């Protein structure tokens, strides 16, 4: 209720719960959080780059073709990156909505 | 050469190491093997009506 910015309108009520009688050894009571947000895109924006900037120098590089992989090989495994890199940005601020019906105007569009 | 009578001093002056030579040495050869990439991406959810 007080988080409804950090949740996607198309997946209602958001939550798995699961609860064991049984705590851990010496502990009352715990939880155990697993969440699936587009907040950790952060992480696939900064090694495709960090790893851009090795292939923009070919830097380390023969050390990997060195066991016999291709020079292509590397370049198909920062492209399946960057669609993951879609992948969090399409169903964020995504809306579900009818087709033709509508183009969108803001409220203004000068800074 | 013209100088005093009899024998005179017999001397060479040849300069055995080389003069100013074609080396120059200091030239780029090189560079680290660098590629450009422009790069594009394009979002492709669900789209139904």
């Amino acid at each position: 209720n007080k988080n409804s910015s950090y949740f996607v309108e198309w997946i209602p009520n958001n939550v798995k719960t699961a609860v064991c009688d049984i705590p851990p050894r010496g502990l009352k009571m715990s939880a155990t959080f697993i969440g699936n947000s587009t907040a950790i895109q952060e992480l696939f924006k900064r090694i495709s780059e960090q790893f851009t900037a090795m292939f923009r120098r070919k830097a380390f590089l023969h050390w990997y073709t060195g066991e016999g992989m291709d020079e292509m090989e590397f370049t198909e495994a920062e492209s399946n990156m960057n669609d993951l890199v879609s992948e969090y940005q399409q169903y964020q601020d995504a809306t579900a909505d009818e087709q033709g019906e509508f183009e969108e105007e803001g409220e203004e569009d000068e800074a | 050469s013209p100088g005093t009578p009899g024998s005179r001093s017999r001397t060479p002056s040849l300069p055995t190491p080389p003069t100013r030579e074609p080396k120059k040495v200091a030239v780029v050869r090189t560079p680290p093997k660098s590629p450009s990439s422009a790069k594009s991406r394009l979002q492709t959810a669900p789209v139904p009506m």
